[PDB]
């Protein structure tokens, strides 16, 4: 069961320039309407050929800088952010414990300046995208961002390579995608300790389980100078590991706050998306600087932009945790509310949710047993993944959702169960 | 106009 758009009727293909008809609410390929990217901005609504003779032409708005130029660059290297020191964490590798995480939910991101005590394993600061094209393969294909149309294309590896060797750039290019865990390049990686410590999957995802192990810990990113990635919420809410290997990376952070959340939907669904600095609009927009041999942990539901002020070669990943849970679903929220293609989202999202339901209902009920309470954070996250455990499995919506729930489960039981968890540790907390 | 962001982080989705 796959959805096709546009007047070709073709499935969704990342490659292309789509947008909505306002009437229609379907996608249309630029180039199967006639609208090329360059002149897309000026629309506000745009109304498709069939929706237009039936309904009015579309609306027009109405130099303003487009997202991504290099003119763009420029003005972002000259801006003036909050300092992220005010409230970014920097414990050492020894000291970035589940426990340290714990005290404030991870609710801030942490910068750890030597990769000592990370449990990290990585290749020597001497590796270079070249090493990557032989650990990974030269024919094997893979995303790339052409920065200035901040738009995706697909190239072999080794193309990718040949134009960053290469000794003229008339493109910015930026590959962020390579996830190689299938690859030998695996090998030589081994995550950070506390990212395979919290990790839903790495410690929940059973094997074969008739599912698809989700693969998303692993990234290579190659960007050459210059190259720019937009203001975003990683894919199902995920919490990102971030190792710059050589050269610097400059994150701009945004706190998740309901009124940012609420800023950010109506940004990602507007008609002028880019052409303004989501950054403008917040009260605070932190800027850090993450240079060679360091590491930044991000947490979840954080709006971030990424600049490469250097050619940089780094490391990354992406994992789903218990410590907000409760945002790790609002951000799967806004990514169904934005119909975001599946390639953009965390697979198996609701599969995972179901075993981490599962398993919270023993940890509850294992400290009880051992006379203990479960932490704060815990509790408002089971309990809000217990509201969408109802929610996928009313009458009504269970047909959406009942593909992802396992076998294993039984969601009658695992809700009431852990509705009945909850409640208990409410009481205990409601005497103190 | 409303249009789709593509130069994101993939997970190969589906
Ligand atoms: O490296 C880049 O240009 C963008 N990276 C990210 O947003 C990330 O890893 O979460
Ligand atoms: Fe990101
Ligand atoms: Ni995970
Ligand atoms: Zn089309
Ligand atoms: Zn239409």
């Amino acid at each position: 069961s796959v959805p096709v758009y546009c007047l070709c009727r073709l499935p969704y293909d990342v490659t292309r320039f789509m947008i909505e008809c306002d009437m229609c609410q379907d996608w249309f390929h630029g180039s199967c309407v006639g609208v090329e990217e360059e002149k897309a901005a000026d629309i506000d609504l745009y109304h498709c050929p069939n929706c237009e003779v039936l309904h009015g032409p579309s609306i027009m708005k109405k130099k303003p800088v487009k997202t991504g130029s290099p003119t763009f660059v420029r003005e972002l290297r000259s801006r003036t952010f909050d300092s992220s020191d005010e409230v970014i964490l920097k414990p050492t590798g020894n000291q970035l414990t589940v426990e340290f995480l714990e005290e404030n939910s991870f609710s801030v991101p942490i910068l750890v300046l030597k990769k000592d005590g990370l449990g990290m394993t990585l290749p020597s600061p001497s590796f270079t995208v070249r090493d990557v094209e032989h650990y990974v393969g030269s024919d094997k294909e893979i995303d790339v961002i052409d920065v200035t149309r901040q738009a995706d294309c697909k190239m072999k590896l080794g193309d990718f390579v040949k134009y960053y060797y290469s000794g003229k750039r008339e493109k910015v290019l930026n590959v962020i995608s390579l996830e190689f865990s299938d690859t030998r390049l695996s090998n030589l990686v081994e995550t950070p300790k506390i990212v395979r410590k919290l990790s839903w999957v790495e410690n929940l995802w059973p094997e074969e389980c008739v599912f698809e192990r989700p693969n998303v810990q692993k990234y290579c990113l190659m960007s050459v100078r210059d190259s720019y990635t937009d203001f975003h919420i990683d894919f199902g809410g995920t919490s990102v590991w971030y190792h710059v290997l050589k050269g610097e990376k400059i994150f701009y952070l945004i706190r998740p706050t309901n009124a940012n959340l609420t800023l950010f939907e109506c940004w990602s669904s507007s008609s002028n998306q880019n052409e303004m600095f989501f950054g403008d609009q917040v009260d605070k927009c932190y800027k850090c600087s993450v240079k060679q041999g360091q590491t930044l942990f991000i947490p979840t539901g954080w709006i971030h932009a990424v600049l490469t002020p250097v050619d940089c070669l780094a490391f990354g990943g992406n994992f789903l945790h218990s410590l907000n849970i409760e945002m790790q679903l609002k951000a799967y929220e806004i990514e169904k509310r934005l119909s975001t293609a599946d390639l953009f989202r965390f697979p198996n999202f609701e599969t995972i949710c179901w075993y981490v339901g599962k398993h919270i209902l023993d940890i509850f009920r294992g400290l009880r047993e051992n006379r203990r309470h479960p932490a704060s954070y815990l509790v408002h996250g089971g309990k809000a993944l217990n509201l969408a455990f109802r929610a996928w499995t009313r009458k009504e919506a269970l047909p959406d959702h009942e593909d992802e729930i396992p076998e294993t489960v039984r969601t009658v039981q695992l809700i009431k169960d852990l509705a009945r968890e909850i409640r208990l540790v409410e009481d205990i907390f409601q005497q103190n | 106009a409303r249009t789709k962001q593509t130069a994101r982080k993939s997970t190969g989705g589906k």
